[PDB]
């Protein structure tokens, strides 16, 4: 029956600031003994979840005091103050009073910083891959912020659609920036048929869109 | 000194079975409720169930999504926790974690174990170099890398110059292509004036298919 609503799903915030996450339950969860079993966990990329807060406001063993939880009955809150790189990850509230126990939907906390332009690069397919009848052209967008960025591929000036995929790294631990790779996949025959391959980047860190290219020649 | 180590995960055909284990140490095992939680790639944590402690006869509880299919059990003499998974579906693919239910919560967690359910066979990856084309802008730093294409299942690991090269390295998350195989690229920055004089090698390791390739990225 019980439902755990955690918001916001995503939450940007800059260094030193305060982040607050909410968690509501469709139904009260306090025990007769006065104990409220509402917890807060942090899961950093590639790691297992780690306990932060237990029984609404108790702070676990290796947790800096910047973190603190509060709340009553059906409304609970987690407040982080003076954020910093480390704090990056996904936070979850969890109700352990009722069975089945349940996790909130999660909150991805990201570090917001000063706009940075990406350094752009393009890579032609290796002769080695062409033998297989496939040509992958790669465009790399390095160290930029915000995450938002658009990448268009142009082959002999003609815009491409439906044959590229993008992949984004996690916010760098040091500088808080992202990196992105866009791969355009064509058949060998199609690649040999054209000459100019260009990667055009649009980002709120570039006055006018940057373009990198090469000639199959 | 509280530790939990899981094992047992891997690739399994659909409708198949698998038993996950979590060997614990550093605390009185029988005193605690123990839980299993899972996380599908890119999604939220999901509670699967718990098994009670000695004072409660080690009875079990389950989430609605696995009740009837997954069975939790424990070997108290060896202090091992188990998760028997039957009639496996594709949506059961995820990283599974066991947790000790201490500190009035889930205070110590396993390192997690990956489970992939699917009929697709173990396939090694093709490794191609990513090198700057004949046109190398008159800048300063030159990027280079490796394309690790069409492999299954995850995951792949990549390093440069036997770990020697680490700064400015970015190994992207793998994406599932139009077909069903995965692929990812790893890249690294370096000085434009260095591409030729020095040798850059990307070490691709893919345990699921015993592949270990070292691709020399030549200009």
């Amino acid at each position: 029956e019980l439902v755990m609503t955690q918001t916001p799903l995503s939450l940007p915030v800059s260094l030193g600031d305060q982040a607050s996450i909410s968690c509501r339950s469709s139904q009260s969860i306090v025990h007769s003994n006065g104990n409220t079993y509402l917890e807060w966990y942090l899961q950093k990329p590639g790691q297992s979840p780690k306990l932060l807060i237990y029984k609404v406001s108790n702070r676990f063993s290796g947790v800096p005091d910047r973190f603190s939880g509060s709340g009553s009955g059906t409304d609970f809150t987690l407040k982080i103050s003076r954020v910093e790189a480390e704090d990056l990850g996904v936070y979850y509230c969890f109700q352990g009073s009722h069975v089945p126990r349940t996790f909130g939907g999660g909150t991805k906390l990201e570090i917001k910083r000063t706009v940075a332009a990406p350094s752009v690069f393009i890579f032609p397919p290796s002769d080695e891959q062409l033998k297989s009848g496939t040509a992958s052209v790669v465009c790399l967008l390095n160290n930029f912020y915000p995450r938002e960025a658009k990448v268009q591929w142009k082959v002999d000036n003609a815009l491409q659609s439906g044959n590229s995929q993008e992949s984004v790294t996690e916010q760098d631990s040091k500088d808080s920036t992202y990196s992105l790779s866009s791969t355009l996949t064509l058949s060998k025959a199609d690649y040999e048929k054209h000459k100019v391959y260009a990667c055009e980047v649009t980002h709120q860190g570039l006055s006018s869109p940057v373009t990198k290219s090469f000639n199959r020649g | 000194q509280v530790q939990l180590v899981e094992s047992g995960g891997g690739l399994v055909q659909p409708g198949g079975s698998l038993r996950l284990s979590c060997a614990t140490s550093g605390f009185t095992f029988t005193d605690y409720y123990m839980s299993w939680v899972r996380q599908p790639p890119g999604k939220a944590l999901e509670w699967l169930g718990f098994i009670r402690n000695k004072a409660n006869g080690y009875t079990t509880e389950y989430s609605a999504s696995v009740k009837g299919r997954f069975t939790i059990s424990r070997d108290n003499s060896q202090s091992i926790l188990y998760l028997q998974m039957n009639t496996l579906r594709a949506e059961d693919s995820a990283t599974y974690y066991c947790a000790r239910d201490g500190s009035y919560a889930m205070d110590y967690w396993g390192q997690g174990t990956s489970v992939t359910v699917s009929s697709a066979s173990t396939k090694g990856p093709s490794v191609f170099p990513l090198a700057p084309s004949s046109k190398s802008t008159s800048g300063g730093t030159a990027a280079l890398g490796c394309l690790v294409k069409d492999y299954f299942p995850e995951p792949v690991t990549v390093s440069w110059n036997s770990g020697a090269l680490t700064s400015g390295v970015h190994t992207f998350p793998a994406v599932l292509q139009s077909s069903g195989l995965y692929s990812l690229s790893s890249v690294v920055t370096v000085p434009s004036s260095s591409l030729g004089t020095q040798t850059y090698i990307c070490n691709v390791n893919h345990k699921p298919s015993n592949t270990k390739v070292d691709k020399k990225v030549e200009p």
